RNA sequence: AAGACGGUCGAACUUGACUAUCUAGAGGAAGUAAAAGUCGUAACAAGGUUUCCGUAGGUGAACCUGCGGAAGGAUCAUUA
RNA sequence: CACGGGUGACGGGGAAUCAGGGUUCGAUUCCGGAGAGGGAGCCUGAGAAACGGCUACCACAUCCAAGGAAGGCAGCAGGCGCGCAAAUUACCCACUCCCGACCCGGGGAGGUAGUGACGAAAAAUAACAAUACAGGACUCUUUCGAGGCCCUGUAAUUGGAAUGAGUCCACUUUAAAUCCUUUAACGAGGAUCCAUUGGAGGGCAAGUCUGGUGCCAGCAGCCGCGGUAAUUCCAGCUCCAAUAGCGUAUAUUAAAGUUGCUGCAGUUAAAAAGCUCGUAGUUGGAUCUUGGGAGCGGCCGUCCCCUGCUCGGCGCCGGCCCGAAGCGUUUACUUUGAAAAAAUUAGAGUGUUCAAAGCAGGCCGCCUGGAUACCGCAGCUAGGAAUAAUGGAAUAGGACCGCGGUUCUAUUUUGUUGGUUUUCGGAACUGAGGCCAUGAUUAAGAGGGACGGCCGGGGGCAUUCGUAUUGCGCCGCUAGAGGUGAAAUUCUUGGACCGGCGCAAGACGGACCAGAGCGAAAGCAUUUGCCAAGAAUGUUUUCAUUAAUCAAGAACGAAAGUCGGAGGUUCGAAGACGAUCAGAUACCGUCGUAGUUCCGACCAUAAACGAUGCCGACUGGCGAUGCGGCGGCGUUAUUCCCAUGACCCGCCGGGCAGCUUCCGGGAAACCAAAGUCUUUGGGUUCCGGGGGGAGUAUGGUUGCAAAGCUGAAACUUAAAGGAAUUGA
RNA sequence: AAGCCGGAUCCGUAACUUCGGGAUAAGGAUUGGCUCUAAGGGCUGGCAGCCGACUUAGAACUGGUGCGGACCAGGGGAAUC
């Protein structure tokens, strides 16, 4: 600290108060403007209708074309991308139909070469897409 | 350092250890007071009064020849001014740079010094009033000083 | 201006004992500073000193040894219990076997083992070691 | 006993005001990211007019010019 | 830090993580509060503003013969809806308790079952031997090989022995049951009674194995992999990690000394207000009780002593010693004692088969346990008096000591009932006294002030001088002059430029002028006069803590700019023209408006820089410089010597700086401060938290305006940046 | 064109702005009669007596909710030129 004296609790204190603001991580928990912004409303995971399947070009020093759905979240209404994880599971997904989706890794951060996506879908019409990709479980008809 | 300028200075005056009377020192306690009241009547701080009685007559310190310092002496007769003599040379130095002012107004620096002076007079001011030796409501007023000079 | 005058004795001894200089000059003199010096030659980590006596707050001029590592104060003067005792001294000094703290208790100035025996706490002053 | 004058507590309704959150909007103007796009070359070397700060005016765009500053300068130095 | 606003806010005991500190959580079984769809009002009652009570309105909603009646699951179950997200419309009062008129009744309180990978404890999925094989220590053997006294592992080879998972007679448990425990009988060779979840470039333990694709598919938290020989994709094999578990998304804790009280940083990386003043806030110099005496042990360590004033007892001879009521600057601090619910945490005892647990159990009726510690802060109690505040006697309106009065006045006093007055005590005032050792710490290498001689491009007002520039008048001779890298626009026989003589105006104060001075910063340079101020030095003067830094607030603040007057020589934003050029709305040249100048008001911003807050202390040298003082051989001026000026040699105190250094620090450049820092704490103000978005939007406030101060978010991004090195 | 409002008292009052305004912004409540209560002063010799003159505020009662009862007596708001 700087002040010393045995009569500085409340500069002490106060001082702390203020200087939290400038920590990134403190401000955005402590604001509820990041949690408004957030589309899952601070759940981890949310459930969605598929709006429509959308690729995405990755950055400049990779070359492909990732494969990732628009849909719609149920608790909200509000439009996100989500990221179909594996490889060749976007045939299991076809449209208007109800998904799970969760976070992506990097807590609300853009994560991989893939541009400006946050999410990652997980489970589609009530069944495990990783069931889907083992051949465990087949889709619900 | 200083109150109000960034100069530190180191001159002031040092006392001796020894602070007995010296044998050369004829004048005594008794007769060394009425010298001081007599010389308080021709009109003379304390300030000043000590500054002619250890060059003219060998007293260096009348605490020690007397058994109390000058303004005790004056105050324990009377004839203690109606306001200490370091207060009083504030106002009249505070009245003389205002009266400086108001002949010539573009004078920018004489008007920031104004405000050292009268910053001084009154943190001296409060101090006198813990002191109880101005009265509790005596208050600085630029447009009276004058008249108490 | 100078708001300790224990801080500016315990700085001095120590730029001149990091030096190997044989003596120092603490120029102002008080019975707390005076008291912590005998604390400080009970274990040997400083030899005798003088008072100069003049009519103002003294001098002491302090016989330096090549015993001393780091004479410190610890400002402000926190209030220390006796179960407080214990981490204090797990944090100011070098090891479990040497080092003391100095702090004041009701029963005068003296060092943290000795303050233990005699079962009183009271207020930090510095340590040494 | 039903009932009535009055007093008190007072829900609810209608209107007005105030406040908080969200939301539409012709048009206008930004920021960011995709690009083998058009126009110049402003900054990096004395970057080819040294660079930069405050203010003011002007020009397709970077920018240019006036005044006073700084060296983060391309001089720690220039002689009776 | 009121008032207002927000709370993804019921409070507390507690929970998670943690060295020491802390951060986050606590709807949830205990205590307290509030509520029964939202409000409002009531009856009964000891107790209610009660809702498994009533009365209305509001929202919802049930039955109907259409007249009417009836309702309140945030009780147990169960249904819908909401969602990422949560169990049976089971059995019994057998236990713990509660209620009643009661030993006898009731209790969706509560208990027992069912669903239950929230989570916590124990613990299967093999053990052994023989054969071959491969090694090891043993011996012979230079080796091979040989013997196994001794091992060690491997092998869909062989061989028997031990069991639990499961089926199931029964007993035990229980209200009746189930489960656990017990015990008959079946129950294991590929013991198919067949263990998963993630990975194998690095961080990070483990394949440069093989096949497929070929910047596609895809992998990848991050760095990155993939474009026809992929250690990373899709697969087979092999290997690695934890193990009945493991991966993933999200909130949060440590890591984070990246929120720093312990314990960060601010020259160049992000950063110190342009500067000073200033009240709240924080912090505050020294100074008043020392020591002596007893005992033991070895000069030392431990223990003892250093305020008095109603009643009874070690009691003794009006007195003493002691005990008990109370009295006696106040705190802060520290030790002590009480009181502080359990449960939880720590912890004592105790073989639940061990453990998580529990409060039980042990011995041949008895012996027993069910402790203890912590529980901040605040409040209560008694010791200690260093440290830090605070008080006393200074117009004495002082402390003790007794004397003299006046007033009010308790009750012992007059044999037993009534009246006065004393003494007597208690309270108050007042007069004259005695006496104190009678009563004021020092005077800070803290500060304020006075004083003396100086000193300075410090400030204001007025005056005075200088050359230059431009313009004009006259005179002389002449055809070019200006500018450029080269030219041109430009002036020019109507005489330009050049030379002389004068006049007018407005700017500006060269050379002297320096790593020199002053000023808070901005800034400040001809002479002289006036006015006010100022540092430093000198001081045996004065007061005695009056101080340092400072939210809010206040004064000054270059240039540019804004508003009114005056003046406008030079230079010159805008503008016009001539060049240059691919273009040239520029650099270059000619002209030229606002401005630049003075006066009176605004504005408050600069690379306002030492890119470095202020106060105080300490830690190496050396040579200069400026101011003041002090001392000393000697030259020179006054002249007529003392004394003064100019030089020379030193010392002291502030000042702007310089050189050097293994003081020390730092990432280094470098810094005697940017040192005295993991050996971290002298005091205090401001301020930073990856790069952008952005000093932007919006709200507020100031301003005539331009603009100043305060100041986000969405979103985007693995870097941006500092110092130094090697190349180009 | 006609019509609505109109006085006074008590509340309440926006955008914008040249900070002067806007403003009677806009929008609400009251008003009669009767009987009382309190407050607001001069002269004479903190008290006593004697003189008074008009206003305000409050309260009870009361009428078929009627009361600036006739007369007098602003409709308002959002914008553009
Ligand atoms: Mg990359
Ligand atoms: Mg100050
Ligand atoms: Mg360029
Ligand atoms: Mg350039
Ligand atoms: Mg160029
Ligand atoms: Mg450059
Ligand atoms: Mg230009
Ligand atoms: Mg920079
Ligand atoms: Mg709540
Ligand atoms: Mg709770
Ligand atoms: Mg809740
Ligand atoms: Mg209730
Ligand atoms: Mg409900
Ligand atoms: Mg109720
Ligand atoms: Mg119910
Ligand atoms: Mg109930
Ligand atoms: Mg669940
Ligand atoms: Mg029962
Ligand atoms: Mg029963
Ligand atoms: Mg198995
Ligand atoms: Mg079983
Ligand atoms: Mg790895
Ligand atoms: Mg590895
Ligand atoms: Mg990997
Ligand atoms: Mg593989
Ligand atoms: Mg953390
Ligand atoms: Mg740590
Ligand atoms: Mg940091
Ligand atoms: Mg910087
Ligand atoms: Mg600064
Ligand atoms: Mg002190
Ligand atoms: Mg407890
Ligand atoms: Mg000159
Ligand atoms: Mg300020
Ligand atoms: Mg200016
Ligand atoms: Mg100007
Ligand atoms: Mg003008
Ligand atoms: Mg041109
Ligand atoms: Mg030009
Ligand atoms: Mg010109
Ligand atoms: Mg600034
Ligand atoms: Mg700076
Ligand atoms: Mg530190
Ligand atoms: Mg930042
Ligand atoms: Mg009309
Ligand atoms: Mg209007
Ligand atoms: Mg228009």
């Amino acid at each position: 600290g700087k002040c010393r004296g045995l009569r500085t609790a409340r500069k002490l204190r106060s001082h702390r108060r203020d200087q939290k603001w400038h920590d990134k991580q403190y401000k955005k928990a402590h604001l509820g403007t990041a949690l408004k912004a957030n589309p899952f409303g601070g759940a981890s995971h949310a459930k969605g209708i598929v709006l429509e399947k959308v690729g995405v070009e990755a950055k400049q020093p990779n070359s492909a074309i990732r494969k990732c759905v628009r849909v719609q979240l149920i608790k909200n209404g509000k439009k996100i991308t989500a990221f179909v994880p594996n490889d060749g599971c976007l045939n299991f997904i076809e449209e208007n139909d109800e998904v799970l989706v969760a976070g992506f890794g990097r807590k609300g951060h853009a994560v991989g070469d893939i541009p400006g996506v946050r999410f990652k879908v997980v489970k589609v019409a009530n069944v495990s897409l990783l069931a889907l990709y083992k051949g465990k479980k087949e889709r619900p008809r | 350092g200083r109150m109000h300028a960034p100069g530190k200075g180191l001159s002031q005056s040092a006392l001796p250890y020894r602070r007995s009377v010296p044998t050369w020192l004829k004048l005594t306690s008794d007769d060394v007071k009425e010298q001081i009241y007599k010389l308080a009547k021709k009109g003379l701080t304390p300030s000043q009064i000590g500054v002619i009685l250890r060059d003219s007559h060998g007293v260096a310190q009348v605490r020690f020849v007397t058994g109390n310092k000058i303004l005790r002496i004056l105050k324990s007769k009377g004839l203690a001014p109606d306001l200490p003599e370091d207060l009083y040379h504030l106002i009249k130095k505070a009245v003389a740079v205002r009266k400086h002012l108001e002949r010539n107004r573009k004078d920018k620096d004489a008007k920031f010094r104004l405000i050292l002076i009268e910053s001084r007079i009154h943190r001296l001011a409060r101090y006198y009033k813990t002191k109880r030796v101005l009265p509790p409501n005596w208050k600085y007023e630029s447009s009276t000083a004058s008249a108490l000079v | 201006v100078r708001m300790n005058v224990l801080a500016d004795a315990l700085k001095s001894i120590n730029n001149a004992e990091k030096r190997g200089k044989r003596q120092v000059l603490i120029r102002p003199c008080s019975k707390v500073i005076v008291r912590f010096l005998t604390v400080m030659m009970k274990h040997g980590y400083i030899g005798e000193f003088e008072i100069i006596d003049d009519h103002r707050a003294g001098k002491i001029v302090v016989n330096l040894t090549g015993r001393l590592n780091k004479c410190g104060v610890i400002s402000p003067r926190f209030d220390v219990q006796l179960k407080d005792l214990e981490k204090w001294q797990n944090n100011l000094l070098p090891s479990r076997q040497f080092g003391f703290i100095v702090l004041t208790t009701s029963a005068g100035i003296m060092d943290h083992e000795e303050a233990r025996r005699k079962h009183t706490g009271g207020k930090i002053l510095g340590f040494f070691f």
